RNA sequence: ACGAGAACAUGCGCGACAUUCCGAA
């Protein structure tokens, strides 16, 4: 098990940094640390960790086969002195060629705060201590431990910084330091053995010339893989049972693509490590670059179509694109690592073009029978169509709506409800019956929601709360005493969140494991801070991560929750990132396709232009956030409601006065609000904001807030 | 906005008065008046409304005459010099534009109360 | 065979009428015609005085909270939206307009078609006398009444023309709209024709006063 | 409160003139005595009412009494009294009859 | 051959559904238009031979009072910012004077925004209604949804007609029966109806002279099994799926579905021109359906 | 459900002013009217009074029960409908006539020196007659005679009160004189009342 | 051959219709020029019901309005389009300084507690004028007169009865101008067909 | 309109001019116009008793003789009695209270 | 042989309940 003990070794290289933190070399520290576990007393562990760095790898007197050297050479790539330093905000340098470069730290889900602070050595002390207890019975070592291990690493050493070093900044974390070392020193591991690299000391260290043409060598794969049809997939859907599907369909595109990744680690036989990334279909790995792993892109490449054929037709899709990848690429030394991602984007879309073969367009055109009966919410008719019209998916979909409420686990196993590829059923289950899975057969997996393998995603459901509402879904929103009932839909987007990944670091900072780093955090922040975000409140959340954020619920809670959002991503992010949304009120029984369009209509004319914008309710509501917050509720919606308290047929004179800006129609406003029977200052206020442009469009915005929210 | 300016020049704080006291009830008359003849015109100048104009005239003199405040309303406003040029002009559009005067005029009065 | 029949004829202002339309310091403006800016008698407001003194004649189901929870024959002329026993509406009424012959007796004369009456509220403990303007049509008005019967059954044609009459007969012994019980909305109705316009149906035997 | 109707009758001993605001001079046949549309000559009950307010100068009192215009006297009863100015005056011995309701008990 | 420009002005809301009642779509691909000529040949009693021997269509393309718009070409784009390709991503029509532009690859992500943009088609909506049918019989109402889209005064579609003098004869007089017929999901319930005038484009045909080393499809199309060995390679494409109920009084007692066809979308790039084919997408009918996948070829140099 | 019509004349037994200084005239014909408001109002005053009233009766919804039987009431949960529908009193075309057989007007013009600040008041000529018509309805069988009572008790106080304008001075004083009690509608007896 | 049948028109709205920012009740409007408009399938549904009541669905209105019976799919002959608020009325409207629209204030009085409960809906001013465009597609000639008699009846039905939203209460009592009835496709002779 | 003219022109306004002495005058034109405003030989004889009392009052004050020679008032009574028609009357009424009410308003 | 064909945003609804142009000379 020389690859498991180079996993090992490499993700706890730097476990002795929290020990010297605690209060000889960290090094040393760890080694000793480590030989205090019999478990982890294996060779190749404690002697990646003691010789991991030149130092002590010259005098180690090794046998030159040890994964030390892969380990010393996978924390130069990964890497390339307060004790007591935070850890520095990564979104410090990005976009600082513009808006500057700050000094948020983390504080022992955290914000950053722009506030000085320490890490006390109590606090570590108490860190070794858990770390201690965790190793010494919760944790093991073997094949099937070292997720385990990856999930206990993440947990623990997500806010430690990599480096105290004050001359650079604190931006890596230790665990994206220890993650991105693994995945190197595996994919080195794989290239070395596919090599026939037995002393691997004259490979690459002893010369120390060696060291840097390896790093001239190409060693790395860049692999995206893309799935497409993800949006027609959850919301071109028709019926009345489809708002309960809704968030269905879209756990079960994510489940499936997390199965994807795993399979694809799984033939590779690498861990969770080298998955760089996964969010709205895209999933970014760092591969070795060997025969053999070409190979197995290639086969599951058309294992995977072979399979969305058959299963979904042109409906879904996946491809996949690799770009080989040099050392000094991932360190960004010449300046190559952006262009490797263009490079790797580009493939990707050109796959995408020729997405069919001549074979498969030819069986496209076979259809033997006509259709006939076809299901309701998929307009499909190949596949065949049980009773009361629905398909062989959306009927096990359905299924898996009802149990993600009840059920917490997602067991992908030879049997199950909705299909996955290479045979598999997806299917949601609790603790004893995915315990139950796992006993019953082999390959059996298991994924734990925000807690086996931890997806993290985003599932906030208000219907799921109550009991008594839980079974009406997203249209229990609309049961309301006082106020319009109507579903608000909020359809958000990060503006250049590519572009922000590309050349929002800088070169001086751009590397691989900035990269990991800035891709973790919005990936914890659009997966688990939403959910906090949004306590409390009639949304149920249907799509996240960021790059595409899609929540419906109560209109008037889709936008508090959208100003909240919006003032903790400006926090998250301490700056330097813009936030466009579009937001759409639809009665119930609206088609959920007709919803996601307006929406996304919305969200365009929000994102032209100023790029942080809110399209509210139609094309004449493009308002800013702040302005959205502060001038048409707090300084117009809330004067006028405290003023009223109901008043609806007066608020529907000043709308329709105001819809004609004639100034014989300013002269009947006059006369209205004389005759309002309200404070004076107030009707003052009220004429002065319909005389400015600008402002009348503010008082018309607040005049029908109010207006829906004192509906009946 | 001649209306809102010629409103606002007059306003004085004693209780807001405006124009010496004025109040719809001593407007209450040349309203009824000025609204008979935009009816008529709006049914259908005829001869009929040029006589109602003077007569509305006369009216103005005459409360101008009754109460200091109609007669400092009147001579401010210069309602009955208007009359005097719809009367000229001779055409509906002009005073169709004279009572949207004077409806901006009352409007904006009850306005700064 | 589908038998429409018409009745078209004239309402009197007996004593002034105040039928509220929203949109002067008068309290509160009548209900106008927007596209000549003459009163109005709104259909509705008839239709729905017409169906309330038929159901106080005939009598209402104690406790009745609903207007579906009427006589059988107010839910045959009047209609029904119960779920399940959806009755459709043989009565059409609709708003009535002032006549031209009104406008004409109007014109001469010299009159506004409409006159602000001044009523006050006297305190019962402090004696004081708070002022109040409303508008009403003047008492020489008429409007062109039109009504519509459909036939949706010949055996109770009858029937349903002798609960117009008892609504009709209703009606002008009450008032219409606006504070009736201070000499408001008095009201006669003088029936010009009443016509088979469509259909076979024999109309001649039928009237509604 | 308790209402009560008295018939108060004044008996003119003296010449009584009320004005009506209407003189004739010479030519037209002098202050006119006070008639009604009819034409009838009367008291106006205001004028009594005034009087009697000024002869007891409490308020609330005095408001709760009604005295109602008099009833309408005979033509023969007017005449014309020098007192240089001359006026129709009504004759001694005529009595002039109205009703006064009182709401104050007390 | 003689090319034609088709151009439709439209009177009343249209709707074109993809795949819904509610949606409304504001284009038709070349199938759906050649449907209905067939249509209309059938009801004035005419030869279909011309139609499906020699007419060749485009798909409608819209135009406003400044240019006629295409299908965007499926070209590579070389574009510091992923964004840019996401703002062309969202481009869907190009002015045919910018259309050589487009293809140099002159155009950027802020002019490609702008180009978008600058679309003055009209305006999509919803237009809800009901069913009172079971009203009558101890029922209640059925709402619906219809999607429509009303084109802006001075806009409207268009698609050139290829072929020889009888088929345009005969193109022009279904055309004329087609402005009373209508195009669309809701022809006899009111939505739909325009008015069409055809005329030579000297622009168009100066437009389709125009050689190149690349091809792009005006119409949705697709290579018989012959073709498709050396069309295919090096193409960028988009397969679109073409389903729908057969609109037809002696198809069948009851309307069932077309067998599902699969179709290259306009706009799409071959580097070796293929004529496409009348498709026959019936299954056991009275008659059979056809649906129209010949291809419509813009040359272009990319 | 019956309707009561109760018709006859007012008469103008001492000058009657009605304001709107000019008293009100009906817009059509020109001529004095005595407005149904000022009748349920001035009968509904003196008939409240005539019962007891709570020391803080500051609202009419708070009367005696028979006053918001009579005539309705407006009390939130509580809305009683008003019985009585009282009608405008036009001027009598037999008085018209008896006043135009002469040179009369329909009103005259009274001086009051108000000593000295003499003021003008126009009332009803003295002997005019205005005729009445008010609407009772039967919503309750067993309250007609109470009802009725009370109607009788309210003409009579009005009778001996004054109607409109200021009745201390000494105007305004009226006489009702009853023309028929008849069910216009319906099949209740009201020959008795 | 086959033949197509125009008809162009007034609809005059005789007392305020109503078809269902911030507004209480709306009506049905364009969405570009936000005018008025009367739904083509309005129109069709109301003379459909109207015919099926005449009389007596029977093979005449199947025949008319379309059928997709199993069986018995007959095309509709009736094209009714939606009619759109005309220009002469615009400018009328436009003219006096009028809104196209009114906001007719109605209340229910409850049979239990008497009290009124507001309520608001947007009605078409009296004075408008929509033109309506219909098609008739000869598909038998031997019934067409046949037909436009039904039709004929339909609209006389049609000018009895409302068009929407309302009706019992006065809303949406319309009149019929019938411009002309021309022949667009084919050879028919439709100068002797009639409607009113 | 001519009375304002000629009020003006007697602004100095005259004794007669004056609402005191103008008063009987306004009392029978009141009389007139109410019996007119109620509706003939009964207006005939009232407007020759009008011009009758018009010398009254020229005879009992100067000032009021010159108003009436000033605004021709007596001759429009003549004028309207030649004319015998409600309409004019009405005019002739509006006159008279015209030159009131602009005598009042330049006083 | 037009994601098509058939489908009335339709049915019930009073702008309504109570109110002195009034006290003073």
């Amino acid at each position: 098990n020389k690859k498991l003990e180079l996993m090992y070794g490499s993700l706890l290289h730097d476990i002795g940094k929290i020990v010297y933190r605690s209060n000889g070399t960290h090094s040393k520290i760890g080694s000793q640390f480590l030989n205090k576990f019999k478990p982890f007393q294996l060779s190749g562990i404690v002697d990646s960790v003691s010789y991991h760095h030149y130092k002590e790898l010259a005098s180690s007197s090794l046998l030159d086969d040890s994964v030390a050297y892969i380990t010393y050479i996978a924390d130069n790539i990964a890497s390339g002195f307060d004790k007591r330093a935070p850890l520095a905000s990564i979104f410090n340098v990005v976009n600082s060629e513009t808006k500057g470069l700050a000094n948020y730290t983390y504080s022992f889900y955290r914000y950053p705060t722009d506030a000085k602070k320490e890490y006390t050595s109590s606090q570590y002390a108490a860190l070794v201590n858990k770390m201690t207890d965790d190793l010494s019975n919760k944790l093991k070592v073997g094949p099937d431990s070292f997720s385990s291990l990856l999930q206990w690493t993440e947990s623990l050493w997500s806010y430690i910084p990599s480096s105290t070093d004050t001359n650079q900044v604190m931006d890596v974390s230790l665990y994206d330091h220890s993650k991105i070392t693994c995945a190197i020193a595996s994919c080195i591991y794989d290239y070395l053995t596919e090599m026939n690299c037995v002393n691997y000391r004259k490979e690459l260290f002893s010369p120390y010339e060696k060291t840097k043409q390896f790093y001239q060598e190409d060693v790395f794969l860049l692999v995206s893989l893309d799935m497409s049809g993800i949006q027609d997939f959850i919301y071109n859907i028709s019926g009345s049972k489809a708002l309960k599907s809704l968030r269905s369909r879209s756990f079960y595109l994510e489940t499936m693509l997390e199965s994807l990744v795993d399979d694809l680690l799984s033939d590779l036989e690498l861990s969770r490590a080298n998955l760089l990334y996964t969010g709205g279909g895209h999933a970014y790995l760092l591969l070795p670059n060997t025969e053999r792993a070409r190979d197995v892109l290639a086969s599951f490449e058309g294992e995977m179509k072979e399979w969305f054929i058959k299963i979904f037709k042109t409906d879904l899709s996946v491809a996949i694109a690799y770009k080989a990848c040099t050392g000094e690429d991932l360190m960004n030394s010449n300046g190559t690592y952006s262009d490797l991602w263009q490079t790797v984007s580009r493939k990707l879309s050109d796959k995408k073009a020729h997405k069919y073969s001549l074979n498969e367009i030819k069986l496209f055109n076979s259809t033997i029978h006509a259709g006939t009966q076809e299901c309701k919410e998929c307009l499909r008719s190949d596949i065949d169509i049980s009773e009361d019209s629905l398909c062989k998916i959306c009927e096990g979909i359905i299924a898996i709506s009802n149990d993600l409420r009840d059920y917490s686990f997602f067991v992908v196993s030879p049997e199950g409800k909705v299909p996955l590829p290479r045979n598999r059923y997806l299917s949601v289950e609790n603790q004893d019956g995915a315990e139950r899975k796992i006993k019953m057969n082999k390959e059996t997996r298991i994924y734990s929601k925000n807690q086996v393998t931890n997806l993290w995603m985003c599932d906030y459901d208000f219907s799921t709360l109550n009991p008594e509402t839980k079974k009406q879904g997203i249209a229990s929103y609309v049961n309301r005493e006082v106020g319009i009932p109507r579903l608000g839909v909020l359809r958000a987007d990060i503006d250049n969140l590519g572009t922000t990944f590309i050349k929002g670091i800088p070169e001086q900072y751009r590397s691989i494991s900035r990269t990991a780093t800035l891709s973790r955090q919005l990936s914890m922040f659009f997966k688990f801070e939403l959910s906090n975000i949004l306590k409390g409140a009639r949304i149920s959340v249907i799509y996240s991560g960021g790059d595409d954020l899609f929540l419906i619920g109560a209109w008037d809670d889709v936008i508090s929750k959208a100003l909240v959002l919006r003032k903790a991503f400006t926090r998250f992010s301490a700056g330097k990132l813009t936030f466009s949304a579009g937001i759409g009120m639809y009665p119930v029984k609206y088609p959920i396709s007709k919803m996601a369009s307006e929406t996304g209509v919305l969200e365009d004319l929000a994102k032209r232009g100023e790029k942080n914008q809110v399209a509210l309710w139609n094309d004449s509501k493009v308002f800013g956030w702040s302005q959205l917050e502060e001038q048409i509720l707090k300084e117009k919606m809330i004067p006028l409601q405290e003023a009223l308290t109901h008043g609806k047929s007066f608020l529907y004179k000043m709308l329709e006065l105001l819809r004609n800006e004639d100034q014989i129609n300013i002269a009947r406003l006059a006369y209205l609000l004389a005759r309002s029977s309200l404070s004076e200052e107030l009707t003052q206020s009220i004429f002065a904001w319909s005389q400015n442009k600008q402002q009348k469009v503010e008082l018309i915005t607040a005049i029908e807030y109010l207006v829906y929210q004192i509906r009946e | 906005n001649f209306a809102r300016k010629v409103v606002e020049e007059n306003k004085r704080v004693k209780e807001i008065v405006l124009f010496n006291g004025l109040t719809t009830s001593k407007l209450r008359n040349l309203l009824e008046l000025i609204n008979h003849v935009y009816t008529k015109v709006y049914n259908s100048l005829s001869e009929d409304v040029r006589d109602e104009l003077e007569y509305l005239k006369v009216k103005f003199a005459y409360e101008s005459g009754r109460e200091p405040a109609v007669r400092t309303f009147i001579e401010k406003t210069y309602v009955d010099k208007l009359v005097d040029v719809v009367l000229k002009k001779n055409t509906k559009k002009i005073f169709l534009d004279y009572c949207k005067y004077f409806e901006a005029l009352v409007a904006y009065a009850k306005f700064y109360r | 065979m589908y038998s429409k029949i018409r009745i078209v004829g004239k309402i009197d202002v007996l004593t002034g009428l105040h039928i509220g339309g929203g949109g002067g310091a008068i309290a509160s403006p009548v209900v106008r015609d927007p596209y000549s800016r003459l009163p109005i008698i709104p259909g509705s407001s008839i239709k729905g005085k017409m169906r309330s003194l038929l159901a106080k004649h005939i009598g209402l189901i104690p406790g009745q909270k609903m207007h579906n929870q009427d006589a059988p024959e107010i839910l045959r002329l009047f209609g029904s939206s119960q779920k399940g026993a959806i009755q459709s509406s043989r009565l059409q009424i609709s708003d009535a307009f002032f006549s031209k012959a009104s406008q004409e007796e109007f014109d001469k004369k010299d009159l506004a078609y409409t006159e602000t009456k001044f009523e006050n509220t006297i305190s019962r403990l402090t004696a004081v006398a708070n002022p109040r303007q409303i508008e009403r049509v003047t008492r020489g008005a008429s409007f062109d009444f039109h009504i519509i019967y459909n036939v949706e059954n010949i055996n109770e044609v009858m029937a349903d023309f002798e609960n117009i009459k008892t609504a009709i007969h209703l009606l002008e012994n009450d008032y219409l709209g606006g504070g009736g019980t201070r000499g408001n909305g008095r009201i006669r109705f003088v029936i010009d024709s009443i016509d088979t316009v469509v259909g076979d149906f024999d109309s001649s035997n039928l009237s509604i006063k | 409160m308790i209402e009560k109707v008295y018939q108060v009758k004044l008996k003119v001993y003296g010449p009584v003139h009320i004005g009506s605001g209407k003189i004739i001079r010479k030519q037209e046949y002098l202050h006119l005595f006070v008639r009604d549309g009819r034409g009838d000559l009367y008291i106006p009950g205001s004028s009594l009412k005034g009087a009697l307010r000024t002869v007891l100068e409490s308020a609330e009192a005095f408001h709760s009494l009604s005295i109602s215009d008099s009833l309408p006297i005979d033509p023969k009863n007017l005449a014309i009294y020098q007192k240089p100015l001359y006026r129709e005056c009504v004759n001694v011995g005529t009595t002039v009859e109205f009703t006064m309701k009182i709401n104050s008990d007390d | 051959l003689v090319v034609k420009l088709v151009k439709l002005t439209f009177k009343s809301p249209v709707h074109f559904g993809m795949k819904r009642l509610s949606d409304s779509n504001h284009t038709i691909a070349a199938d759906t238009l050649f449907s209905a000529l067939i249509i209309e040949a059938l009801q004035q009693q005419l030869e279909l031979s011309h139609l499906l021997n020699n007419l060749v269509i485009t798909d409608l393309f819209p135009y406003n009072k400044t240019s006629y718009f295409l299908p965007k070409p499926l070209i590579r784009i070389e574009g510091g910012d992923e964004s840019g390709y996401k703002a062309f991503k969202k481009l869907t029509y190009i002015p045919v004077e910018n259309y050589s532009e487009y293809l140099r690859g002159e155009i950027d992500s802020l002019e490609a925004s702008k180009i978008a943009e600058s679309l003055n088609l009209g305006k999509a909506s919803l237009s809800t209604k009901v069913s009172l049918q079971a009203v009558d019989h101890n029922g209640e109402s059925e709402p619906y949804s219809v999607g429509n889209f009303t084109f802006y005064p001075e806009s409207g579609l268009y698609f050139l007609a290829k072929g020889n003098a009888d088929t345009i004869g005969q193109l022009e007089i279904l055309m004329h029966a087609l402005q009373y017929s209508g195009i669309g999901g809701k022809r006899s319930a009111g939505y739909g109806q325009f008015r069409c005038t055809i005329e030579d484009s000297g622009k168009f045909d100066s437009l389709l002279s125009q050689t190149g080393n690349i091809a792009i499809l005006l119409s949705s199309a697709m290579a018989s099994d012959e073709e498709l060995v050396d069309c295919l390679e090096d193409a960028r494409y988009l397969l679109k799926k073409r389903t729908g109920f057969v609109q037809s009084k002696t198809y069948a007692d009851q309307l069932v579905k077309k067998k599902d066809f699969y179709a290259f979308s306009a706009g799409s790039t071959f580097y070796q021109k293929f004529n496409g084919k009348i498709f026959d997408v019936s299954d056991n009918g009275r008659h059979s359906v056809y649906r129209y996948a010949k291809a419509f070829w813009l040359e272009g140099k990319i």
